[PDB]
C-alpha cells in the first residue's frame, strides 16, 4: 500500500512510517519488474 | 559456465568522441517476472579494483554517470559512450548474473 | 455524546507526553461481557 | 561507507596452505554471503565461489572446484579463504564482494605469490 500509494509524501517532507509486529514479504518486490534503480546500501537483496 | 565475448582489439579514439563497443552474450539471459536483463558491466583502472558502471543491463550508478545506456534483449549488450575522459580510460568488463556459474569477460581496452 | 446517547472517548487524555514511542498492540475487547474478572499479569 | 578491507597478501609456498581474511565496516557479514574472485594478470577476470554466513553450502566455479575452499566466519566480520596445491598461475589478485547485482565493493587487492 506504501507501494501503491496515489499521492507519494514530497521529497523534502518525506514520509516515515516505523512498520513491526508483521510479515515482511519481498518476494512481490523481486516479482515487480517496473522497478528501476534497486541499490541496496551494508544488506544483500537476496538475504532480505 | 557461458563463454562471454568482448571486443578483443582496443579502440583508439580522440577525446570527446563516440566509442562502439559491444560484447556478445550466449544463452539468451533473461528472468521471469522481471525483463531487466542479468547482466552487469563494470570499469576497472589501473591499480584499483573494479567497481558496478552499470546493473540489471540499464542502471546508471552513482558517480560520473555519462550515459552508459545499454539497450540489449539477452544476446546483445551495448555500452557505448559519447564523450571519453579521464576516468573513462579503462577497461570494461561484462559481467552474467543469471546463470549461477558465472564467468567475466575479457575485457575492453579504450584511451584518449 | 447527544447523537450517540452514550459516552464516547472524546480524546486521550491518560499521559501528557508520548515521547519514543516503541509497540503498540491491538486484539478483541475482554473487559466487556454481576460477573467476576480476574487479571494475572 | 562501507568499505572491504581485506587481508594484507602475505609470501606462501607451494604445498602450503593459504587464509585470506576480508574485514568488513558499516555492517555485519550475518546478512552478507560475500563472493570470493580472483584477477589473473594479464588475462581475463574470473570468479572463484560463493559462500554464506550460516548454512554456508559453498559452490564454486568447476575449474576451482574441489581446489579453493573458503569458509565464512559467524563472527568478527571476517570471512577466510582457503588455497591449496597453488602453483605459478595461482599468483593472481583476490578481491571481496557484496553480492549485490554486481559485486559491489572489492578488496584493495591480494597478491598470493609462490616463490622460493
Ligand atoms: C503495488 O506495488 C507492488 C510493488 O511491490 C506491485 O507489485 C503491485 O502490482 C502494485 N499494485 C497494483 C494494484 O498495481
Amino acid at each position: 500500500e506504501v507501494f501503491n500509494a496515489t499521492r507519494f509524501a514530497s521529497v523534502y517532507a518525506w514520509n516515515r512510517k516505523r512498520i513491526s509486529n508483521c510479515v515482511a514479504d519481498y518476494s512481490v518486490l523481486y516479482n515487480s519488474a517496473s522497478f528501476s534503480t534497486f541499490k541496496c546500501y551494508g544488506v544483500s537483496p537476496t538475504k532480505l | 559456465d557461458i563463454v562471454m565475448t568482448q571486443s578483443p582489439s582496443s579502440l583508439t579514439v580522440t577525446a570527446g568522441e563516440k566509442v562502439t563497443m559491444s560484447c556478445k552474450s550466449s544463452q539468451s539471459l533473461l528472468n521471469s517476472g522481471n525483463q531487466k536483463n542479468y547482466l552487469t558491466w563494470y570499469q576497472q583502472k589501473v591499480g584499483q579494483p573494479p567497481k558496478l558502471l552499470i546493473y540489471w543491463a540499464s542502471t546508471r550508478d552513482p558517480g560520473v554517470p555519462d550515459r552508459f545506456t545499454g539497450s540489449g534483449f539477452g544476446t546483445d549488450f551495448t555500452l557505448t559512450i559519447s564523450s571519453v575522459q579521464a576516468e573513462d580510460l579503462a577497461v570494461y568488463y561484462c559481467q552474467n548474473d543469471y546463470s549461477y556459474p558465472l564467468t567475466f569477460g575479457a575485457g575492453t581496452k579504450v584511451e584518449l | 455524546h447527544k447523537n450517540n446517547k452514550s459516552w464516547m472517548e472524546s480524546e486521550f487524555r491518560v499521559y501528557s507526553s508520548a515521547n519514543n514511542c516503541t509497540f503498540e498492540y491491538v486484539s478483541q475487547p475482554f473487559l466487556m461481557d454481576k460477573n467476576l474478572r480476574e487479571f494475572v499479569f | 561507507e562501507v568499505q572491504l578491507k581485506q587481508s594484507v597478501a602475505e609470501l606462501v609456498r607451494p604445498g602450503a596452505s593459504v587464509k585470506v581474511s576480508c574485514t568488513a565496516s558499516g555492517f555485519n557479514i550475518k546478512n552478507i554471503y560475500m563472493h570470493w574472485v580472483k584477477q589473473r594478470p594479464e588475462q581475463g577476470l574470473d570468479w572463484i565461489g560463493r559462500i554464506d554466513p550460516a548454512n554456508g553450502n559453498s559452490r564454486y566455479a568447476p575449474k576451482f572446484q574441489d581446489k579453493a575452499t573458503i569458509t565464512a566466519d559467524t563472527s568478527s566480520n571476517t570471512a577466510y579463504l582457503q588455497l591449496s596445491s597453488l602453483t605459478s598461475e595461482d599468483t593472481a589478485i583476490y578481491y571481496c564482494a557484496d553480492e549485490g547485482w554486481g559485486f559491489a565493493n572489492w578488496g584493495q587487492g591480494t597478491l598470493v605469490t609462490v616463490s622460493a
